[PDB]
This record gives C-alpha cells, structure tokens and sequence, in this order.
C-alpha cells in the first residue's frame, strides 16, 4: 500500500509542466516543493494579467520569483544554462542558501517595501561540476516587487575572455588597473571617440566622465570590486574633441591564474551614440590647439 | 520533522485547490485539476520583470516578420507601425551600421522610437535567416572639478551662462586667480580644509571675476573625492552658485 502511494507520485510528477526526463526522476519531497511552487506561481500570474521556445532561447539571463521570506518560488528552466543548477534543484528553497551571504543584506532589502529594483548578486554556479565545488557567479538582477514578492531577471554579465556573442564596430575594449587607470585600449577607441590609446595609457578613467555621471558610476566601481563584475548605468565619456558620447560598460575583474591575485579590469565598452556636443568643450584635454 | 512539514506541504496544497478547499485523494484531485488546465502569460511575465517584448526580423531585409503586442506598453507604439516595418526604421539613424553588423547568438544596445528615442537592450539569436530577440528597457549655478592645486580641470557648459566665460578660458587656470584678492586666502584655506576634511562638504562665498570683469558674489559648496578602491583623493568637485 506504500507501494502505490509511492507510484502515485509518478503520475503526479509526470503531469507537471516538466518532461518525464525531469519529472520521472524525483524523490517525493522534491515533488512537493515543486507542485506547490507551481501553484503559487499560477496564482500570482493570475494576479498580474488582470511554441514558447523563443522567449526562453532569446533570453540572456533567467527569471526568478521569490517570496519576501526568501523562498524561490519560481525559476526558469534555462537557469541551468547559466547557473548549471537546474530549476528542479532549487524551487521552494531560500535564496540565501544559494547566494553569497555578504550580499544577502542587499538581497534582504530589495525583497522588501518605488517598487523598482536593480542590483547585482553572487550566486552559486557549477558549470560542469558538483555543488561542493560550486564557484560564485554575478547576476545583474532587474525587476519589480509586488503583492510581498520579488520578481526579477538575472542576467549574467559575461566574461570578456570567453565570448558567446559577436561584437560590432561600435564596440571597443579596454583594460584598466584597479585604479581604473588605463593600461590598455583597442584602437576602435580612435574610430569611435578620437582618443589614440598611447595618449590615454597613464590616465584614470575618472578624468573622462561627464560629472553628472560620476556618482552613478562610483557605486559601480565599488560593486565591480566587491562582486568582481558590473554593468554600468549609461554615462557620458568626454570625446577627444569637444562633446561626449554615451556609454555602457561591462567591467570584469581578471585574476592571475597561478597567482589568484587580481590583475586588472576588462571592460567591454558599448558606444551608444555619436558625439553630441562637438560644440561644447568640457575638460582641459579637449582644449589643445 | 520530515512528516510535519510533509503535512504542511499537503495542507496548503489542499487549500489552493478551490473546488477542493471548498492523502491519495487530495493528490489525484490536484492532478485532475492540472488536467483541467507557462505561455502567453510568460509574455506578461517579461513585460513585468524585464519590461521587455519579443520580436523577429528577417536578417537580410531587416523586416519585422513579427512584433509582440507588448511593443505597445513597452514603446508606446502600435503593432502596425511595426509589422509593416523594417527595423532600421524603428531605431535611431546613427544606430544603423551597428545593426548591419548585428545582422549563432546576438545581443546589443540601441535607441528605438516611440523624434524621441529610448535605450533598449536586445538579446536573441539567429534562426531560419531571421533573428529572434527581446527588446528590454533598463534604467542659477554650474559645476566644476579641480585638482588639489585649485586649477580648473573640468567645467560645465552652463559656465558660459553663469560667468560669461567659455570653458576654454576657465580650464587650466587656478580658481584663486578669478578671486577677489581680499577673498583669496579665504578661498585657499577653504581648499586646504576641503582636503584635510576628506569627502565632506564645505561652503564658502566670494566675488568672482566675470568675463565682463565683474565681482560676482558666489557661494560654492564642495568636497574631496576619494577613489573607491584606494580611498585616495584626486579631485575636488564644486558647485558654484550665483548669489
Ligand atoms: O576604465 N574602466 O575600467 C571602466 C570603463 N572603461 C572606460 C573606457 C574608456 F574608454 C573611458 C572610460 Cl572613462 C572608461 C567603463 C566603466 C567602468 N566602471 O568602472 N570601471 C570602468
């Protein structure tokens, strides 16, 4: 009689929105977690709206729904693509158990109480290996808190060494000391804003910001260092002649492999514009001649 | 305690099934309930979290072979504007050649229209050739910046409106040269304390030599700026306000 209740699990497991490859393979506790989280899921969905291979694939990050009590009630399938950890392994469980603990207070705050949220978290990654040997991975998380419940997208930032995607002419690349001082720049830099890298080698990046941006950026630098990666808000960089060009950068700390000491920041820089105020000269560097 | 929370599970499991809330049985009732029932909703889910919408375009003609309705909440744009269209039209003109390059997997940022444009992160991939992707939305006085010495290293454009000088004329020169001689030590010791007092703001007032050579009373409030890693301070930032 145990025999069958056990087998009843199987029909249940199967007719979750999961393939039998991933439905069949379950100890029951899992099936519990899962059934319920699915329900709750459907519930708040109803609370919102008052063949789908493409959304999933088109994505570069995954969606998570989490209670205010931290329970990761929903998780995208393709999370495994990014985190390795497969949605079945996680749903129902507390976020904190899988997030870097120092980053948890931040987590706690964004969970609670403008309903808008944007922050970075380090989460366990196993891509592939097992969890004991699970290294941390930064997720840019962007979403909305609702009724308490947090709904987000978690976009891994990508690592400049290991490209998954093509670049275009309006993208250039730069290397910087921890100081943010340039150490390297590709010479699309020239094509794009006018500076020749030999000029900018000795220089802290800070000299090229338009000021309004500075603050927005400082936090970014800080986050770049506490977590090891960042995506900047959009900001203006001063072009070599007057005016500036809008920008967004993916900062990524690279370590010395033999040394495990950090070496520099690798910046994927995205130029969003042409020079806007050719007319206006802002800083002493644009003034020569 | 496996059992007690096994029964927690099964308890509120029971209670969200409406025609139920009103072991083996709770279970197969939930099952049939699934049978009665992650797709079009998923759309709204994106719209909520990412604030995004999906679209597909031919690689060659850049013609929108599909645009989700969520384009409208997202761009304040009808689908019709968009499915009769070629995407080169729906973006900022200076964004075009980038796109040619983007037209494996794809991702980029771009100004799309709602002459008013918005920043949009787009993530997708190529399938037959077309591109499946999602578009997402992520978001009196003047300001100066000085070296410790007092030299103008940065100036806001509106300087021209506030003091008559063009940026070129300020830049390079020590601020204390534009100061009324009387007030100069006032300015200097203000600066020293600004550095001694790292990061904190001090205000000071003084007559400023206008391009029309006029002593313009001005308060400025300012602070040294520490590097977030090293905490060493490279520049001072002033906001210099006409009084
Ligand atoms: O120099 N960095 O390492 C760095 C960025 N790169 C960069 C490239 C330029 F050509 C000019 C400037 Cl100001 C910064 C862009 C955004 C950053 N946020 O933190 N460091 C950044």
């Amino acid at each position: 009689r145990r025999s069958k209740e056990t087998e009843v699990f199987y029909e249940l497991a199967h007719e979750l929105p999961l393939p039998h490859s991933v439905s069949s393979h379950l100890d029951k506790a899992s099936i519990m977690r899962l059934a319920i989280s699915f329900l709750r899921t459907h519930k708040l969905l109803s609370s919102v709206c008052s063949m789908d291979n493409l959304y999933l694939k088109a994505l570069e990050g995954f969606i998570a729904v989490v209670t205010q009590d931290g329970d990761m009630i929903f998780l995208s399938e393709n999370i495994s693509k990014f985190m390795g950890l497969t949605q079945v392994e996680l749903t129902g469980h507390s976020i904190f158990d899988f997030t870097h603990p120092c980053d948890h207070e931040e987590i706690r705050e964004n969970l609670t109480l403008s309903t808008e949220r944007d922050f970075f978290m380090r989460m366990k990654c196993t891509v592939t290996v097992n969890l004991k040997s699970a290294t941390w991975k930064v997720l840019h998380c962007t979403g909305q808190v609702r009724v308490s419940c947090l709904i987000i997208m978690c976009e891994p930032i990508q690592h400049p060494s290991h490209m998954d995607i093509p670049l275009d002419s309006k993208t250039f690349l730069s290397r910087h000391s921890m100081d943010m001082k340039f150490t390297y720049c590709d010479d699309r830099i020239l094509e794009l804003i006018g500076y020749h890298p030999e000029e900018l080698l000795g220089r802290s990046a800070y000299e090229f910001y338009h000021a309004l941006d500075s603050e927005n950026m400082t936090k970014s630098h800080q986050n770049l260092c506490t977590k090891g990666q960042v995506v900047s808000g959009q900001y203006r960089m001063l072009a070599k002649h007057g005016g500036y060009v809008w920008l967004e950068t993916q900062g990524t700390v690279i370590y010395n492999p033999r040394n495990l000491q950090p070496q520099c920041i690798m910046c994927v820089n995205y130029v969003l514009s042409e020079i806007e105020k050719n007319d206006v000269v802002f800083s002493m560097d644009q003034t020569e001649s | 305690r496996r059992r007690n929370k096994m029964t927690a599970y099964i308890t509120e499991l029971s209670d969200m099934v409406p025609t139920c809330s009103a072991k083996l049985t709770i279970l197969r009732m939930a099952v049939s309930h699934m049978k009665s029932l992650t797709d079009q909703e998923l759309k709204h889910l994106i719209l909520e979290a990412a604030d995004g919408f999906l679209f597909i375009v031919s690689c060659e003609t850049g013609r929108v072979v599909y645009v989700s309705d969520s384009v409208t909440p997202v761009l304040n744009q009808p689908q019709s504007e968009w499915f009769g269209s070629t995407l080169y039209d729906q973006v900022h003109p200076d964004d075009v050649d980038k796109l040619r390059e983007q037209l494996s997997r794809r991702s980029f940022i771009c100004r799309m229209r709602c002459p008013h444009f918005v920043v949009v992160h787009c993530t997708g991939y190529i399938k037959a050739f077309c591109l499946v992707a999602i578009g997402r939305l992520q978001v009196t006085e003047f300001i100066s910046r000085h070296n410790i010495e007092g030299i103008f290293t940065f100036v806001d454009h509106r300087c021209v409106a506030t003091v008559g000088y063009q940026p070129q004329e300020l830049l390079g020169k020590n601020i204390v040269e534009f100061c009324h001689p009387e007030d100069q030590q006032l300015l200097r010791d203000s600066f020293q304390q600004v550095v001694k007092l790292k990061g904190q703001v001090l205000s000071v007032m003084f007559r400023f030599r206008s391009k029309t050579r006029e002593w313009l009373w001005m308060r400025t409030s300012s602070f040294t700026f520490q590097n977030p890693y090293s905490d060493e301070i490279e520049y001072i930032i002033c906001t210099n306000t006409n009084v």
